[PDB]
């Protein structure tokens, strides 16, 4: 079944190449700054449904963090004629480039917070750093920063979707073995960190991964899992039998086909 | 003079989100559209349009 | 210091390591499974209790050390699956 | 293999027609005509084709 | 001729716009640019005020556009209007009347704009219909008899040329695409579904079998007497349901 | 290829779409029907659809210009 | 005068509510900002004002626009707070100064300083060096730092000096009450 939530963003598949197209057209890339926009969109009961974008112009500072400029004016007067064109086009959220956190997120946070509470902040990088979605959506509000795991799936209006079209278990199993990896980093990582004694003391994590072990795996390793494995036995030969049956009965049919076939040709003079 | 003509209908019933049951009077009975600016609280069984 | 293998433990060992006799072990893991310190049950038909975890355990170091030898003995389990399925066809579900 | 496909292609273009009334012949006449009562329509003498 | 060249990004742009407009007209402005007058590039395009009466030829706002021209050119992106899109829905794909007079201002400011028409509502056949056109303006509408042509051309213009539509791929835009789909959560997703499935099973095996049993007196019955259409339709149906529970052995 | 053409003629004709009520199947791809605007044609038919699941007291959507059996 | 965008900094902060000032500082300040605003724009209608705060915390209230209405408004709501916080107000100002929301115009800054600066006067003088490159001057009008506090503010004029584009003016008047009409000089 595929992943659903409380709050769900669905992303406009539109959404996504205008960012793309944003990064190469603004020019002012090879600075390697924060590509940042604000997301518009059309919601309802608790569904984000990301419909529209438009790109904000900013200059930061390449030498603090502290100093960065925005204007807010340029909201409200877009936001503005955006109203005129459509009246179905609220304020969602915002985007920034990632691959990773500023500090200085949590000041665009702010003032994005004061038009609406809740204020999606998505992580899109084009560039690829997962072979699944590359995109991942965040919801936060600061105690601090919170974040939030949130699906992103990809609805489309009627339009949209022939669009995309134009342009134009194995697959489970490479991403399965990628997350493993990932984790693993994050092991060695911890290693290294508390053997040069690097913040990381963080209880929750060692808490998370006690549990996980005791489980265990089934689809390796039998270790836990061979008392459960009587039974399992048992129910896949059934499911066996089952598939036997139907394939006698599909050969069949098959034989009724060529029988007709056969009579047509054989009658005529035969030609394939 | 401009402006377009308006034709009566009455909804037999509705198909689809997208496709609706008129009994027109430029032609005879079609399956019809409808506009995406149009709210979903007036689609009512059976009235006028 | 490896994965469960059971959680069956027996009240003759609590109770000696206790120093309460055989009998308050059993009225003791009630008041305590009803605070829900204990997760568990009880069997009666070997005097036995069988334990599910929730323990805290704060600051591990040593299991960490361990933990990351484990984990690795993983993504290779896995790896391997993965090169018999890319060998033969290509899965469509249809 | 190739035939089939061939046969696809073609379909999609024809398909742009326009139809062809129903009628009753009444009667066929020797002027290589025939008098045919088209049903919420009228009669019309009409010409006989090749075949 | 001519060749425009449409933004892959454009094309979705321009059908989402005109989709809402749905059955009204719409217009809007095009940017890109020009080299010679043989290409035409359409790097973006702006929507101007929404009009129920239809789009007329005083129907522009002066403020609007060279108001956002600004914010465009502060956003890093300045270009010129290449010309200008209107929209017929079932209108025809033929421009109007009404539609060459408006098409006759603009080229009185330009030197040569394109005329870019979507019908929205056709658009939902699950495949591009859009149309170009220009105007009757000779150089190469004159590349029965030899003599008549030439003049013919010439003698009369401001008839309707419509002219090739065309675009250019962009890597980048093409593999975003291919990841919004997967046969971050796709990887949750995949290992869900494999799990989903095996509980259900218990249910999904009894109405397999209720298929079966209904289908094979049938295909008897019609052994006997001429083919019809439902004796294929009950083999075909018995072929599919063999193969979901191949996928359902697969998971474990 | 196969496919590719196979999903060119499900676009053809779509909506609006009028309506027409069979009458009889004729022969392999022929069929007479009566249009509710009363007027009795003698028509196509795309394969796509199955010829004798077909009421005889089926209301059919047919194309208006072309007058096909969608 | 010259065609010029200029950045107000307006100080808001605990000494700009004291009445050493008749009636109060905020309020002397004000009338100020009115009068450099409406000779400058009367000179042109191409020149622009910004405005940003030197205390509290460094915001910018307003880019680019040649309007007096906002700059108005802001200081009829204010109840001054803040402490200073003068390196990053230059620094933001600076910024904002490189692209626009109005005309390509000269980059001046007009700053009044009503409280008791105290800077690391070594990476102060780095600063006033990379904007010596860019070639922006800055104006300090300086009072409640004479007679309370050190003048430091000269040496940071005098740094900046090399020509005189960028040889900025400092306009001390003391601690005690003046109302403007040399604040505008």
């Amino acid at each position: 079944m595929p992943e659903l939530a409380v709050q769900k963003v669905v992303v406009h598949p539109l959404v996504l190449l205008s960012v793309v197209d944003h990064f190469n057209r603004i020019g002012k890339v090879g600075n390697q700054k924060r590509v940042v926009g604000v997301l518009l969109g059309s919601w309802q009961k608790k569904v984000l449904d990301v419909s529209n974008s438009f790109a904000v112009p900013f200059d930061e500072d390449d030498k603090d963090d502290s100093v960065w400029f925005l204007d807010h004016d340029y909201l409200e007067n877009m936001y503005g004629m955006f109203k005129k064109v459509n009246a179905r086009e609220r304020i969602v959220g915002w985007y920034h480039t990632g691959p990773k956190l500023h500090k200085n997120d949590i000041a665009i946070n702010e003032l994005m917070k004061r038009y609406c509470p809740n204020s999606v902040l998505v992580i899109i990088d084009v560039k690829p750093k997962d072979l699944g979605l590359p995109t991942e959506a965040y919801i936060s509000v600061e105690e601090s920063k919170t974040f939030e795991h949130v699906t992103s799936e990809i609805g489309a209006e009627e339009a949209e979707e022939v669009g995309v079209e134009h342009l134009l278990r194995i697959t489970n199993q490479v991403h399965g073995l990628k997350g493993l990896n990932s984790k693993l980093l994050d092991i060695r990582s911890y290693l290294e960190k508390v053997a040069t004694g690097k913040l990381p003391i963080n209880h929750q994590i060692i808490y998370q991964l006690q549990d996980v072990f005791n489980l265990l795996p089934d689809v390796s390793l039998q270790e836990f899992v061979k008392a459960f494995y009587l039974k399992t036995n048992d129910q896949m030969v059934v499911v066996y039998l089952a598939s036997l049956i139907r394939s006698v009965v599909a050969l069949h049919n098959l034989i009724n086909n060529k029988i007709a076939n056969r009579d047509a040709e054989k009658k005529e003079g035969q030609e394939k | 003079l401009q402006s377009v003509g308006q034709i009566v209908g009455e909804v037999l019933k509705q198909l689809t989100e997208e496709k609706f049951i008129v009994k027109a009077t430029n032609g005879p009975r079609y399956v019809v559209g409808c506009r995406r600016q149009l709210d979903k609280s007036k689609l009512k069984p059976g009235t006028r349009v | 210091t490896r994965p469960a293998n059971h959680r069956q433990l027996t009240f003759e060992e609590i109770a000696k390591s206790a120093k309460i006799t055989v009998n308050e072990v059993e009225l003791l893991v009630m008041k305590a499974l009803s605070v829900g310190l204990v997760k568990g049950s009880i069997d009666e038909v070997d005097k036995r209790v069988h334990m599910t975890w929730v323990q805290p355990r704060v600051l591990d170091l040593q299991q960490i050390k361990g933990m990351k030898d484990r984990l690795e003995f993983w993504c290779t389990d896995v790896k391997s699956m993965e090169m018999l399925v890319e060998h033969q066809a290509h899965d469509i579900l249809t | 293999l190739n035939a089939k496909v061939r046969l696809l292609r073609e379909e999609l273009q024809l398909l742009q027609e326009q139809g062809s009334y129903v009628g009753e012949v009444v009667r066929a006449m020797d002027k290589k005509k025939v008098l045919v009562k088209v049903h919420p329509e009228g009669k019309f003498v009409v010409d006989v084709d090749k075949n | 001729a001519e060749q425009v060249y449409i933004s892959s990004l454009a094309l979705l742009k321009m059908l989402k716009h005109g989709r809402a407009g749905v059955p009204m007209e719409v217009m809007g402005l095009m940017l890109g640019e020009f080299v010679d007058d043989y290409t035409v590039r359409v790097i973006d395009v702006f929507a101007m005020p929404q009009s129920g009466t239809g789009v007329s030829v005083e129907a522009v706002d002066p403020v609007f556009q060279a108001k956002m021209l600004d914010m465009l050119k502060q956003t890093g992106r300045p270009e010129m209007v290449v010309g200008w899109y209107h929209s017929h829905p079932g209108f025809g794909c033929w421009l109007s009347g009404v539609d060459i007079n408006t098409q006759q201002s603009f080229e009185a400011l330009s030197e040569r704009a394109v005329a870019v028409v979507v019908d929205p509502i056709q658009s939902v056949k699950g495949k591009v219909v859009i149309d170009a056109f220009r105007l009757i303006n000779a150089n190469m509408m004159v590349l029965l008899n030899k003599p008549s042509i030439q003049a013919l051309i010439h003698g009369l213009n401001r008839h309707y040329y419509s002219i090739t539509i065309n675009y250019r791929k962009n890597e980048l835009e093409q593999k975003m695409l291919l990841n919004l789909h997967k046969k971050y959560s796709e990887h949750c997703k995949h290992n869900e579904s494999v799990v989903k499935e095996m509980l259900e099973l218990a249910k999904n095996y009894n109405k397999a079998v209720e298929e079966e049993d209904k289908m094979t007196p049938e295909q008897l019955a019609i052994k006997n007497v001429g083919k019809q259409d439902p004796k294929r339709h009950l083999e075909e149906h018995v072929d599919v349901l063999m193969t979901s529970n191949i996928v359902q052995c697969l998971a474990a | 290829e196969f496919l590719h053409a196979q999903e060119e003629v499900k676009r053809i004709q779509s909506i609006p779409l009028v309506i027409g009520q069979f009458l009889e199947a004729v022969d392999q791809n022929t069929a007479i029907v009566g249009s509710t605007t009363g007027s009795n044609y003698y028509v196509r038919i795309l394969s796509t659809i199955d010829r004798e699941l077909l009421k005889p007291n089926a209301s059919v959507a047919l194309h208006k210009h072309s007058n096909a059996l969608v | 005068m010259v065609l010029e965008s200029t950045m107000v900094c307006v100080d808001n902060s605990e000494y700009m509510r004291n009445g050493d000032f008749l009636p109060t500082r905020l309020q002397a300040q004000q009338d100020a900002v009115n009068i450099v605003c409406h000779s400058k724009t009367r000179s042109n209608p191409e020149n622009n004002v910004g405005l940003i705060t030197l205390a509290n915390d460094c915001e910018v209230l307003t880019t680019l626009t040649p309007d007096t209405g906002r700059i108005l408004s802001k200081l009829h709501t204010v109840q001054p707070k803040g402490k200073i916080t003068f390196c990053t107000g230059i620094r933001v100002a600076h910024l904002a100064l490189k692209h626009r929301q109005g005309k390509n115009h000269k980059m001046r800054i007009i700053a009044f300083v009503g409280s008791p600066v105290e800077d690391n006067e070594k990476d102060l003088v780095k600063l006033a060096k990379r904007l010596k490159k860019e070639k922006v001057n800055v104006d300090i009008i300086n009072f409640g730092e004479e007679e309370v506090n050190t003048e430091k503010l000269t040496a940071f004029v005098n740094t900046l000096n090399g020509k005189d584009g960028t040889g900025s003016h400092l306009v001390t008047v003391p601690p005690g009450p003046s109302l403007a009409d040399a604040l505008i000089s």
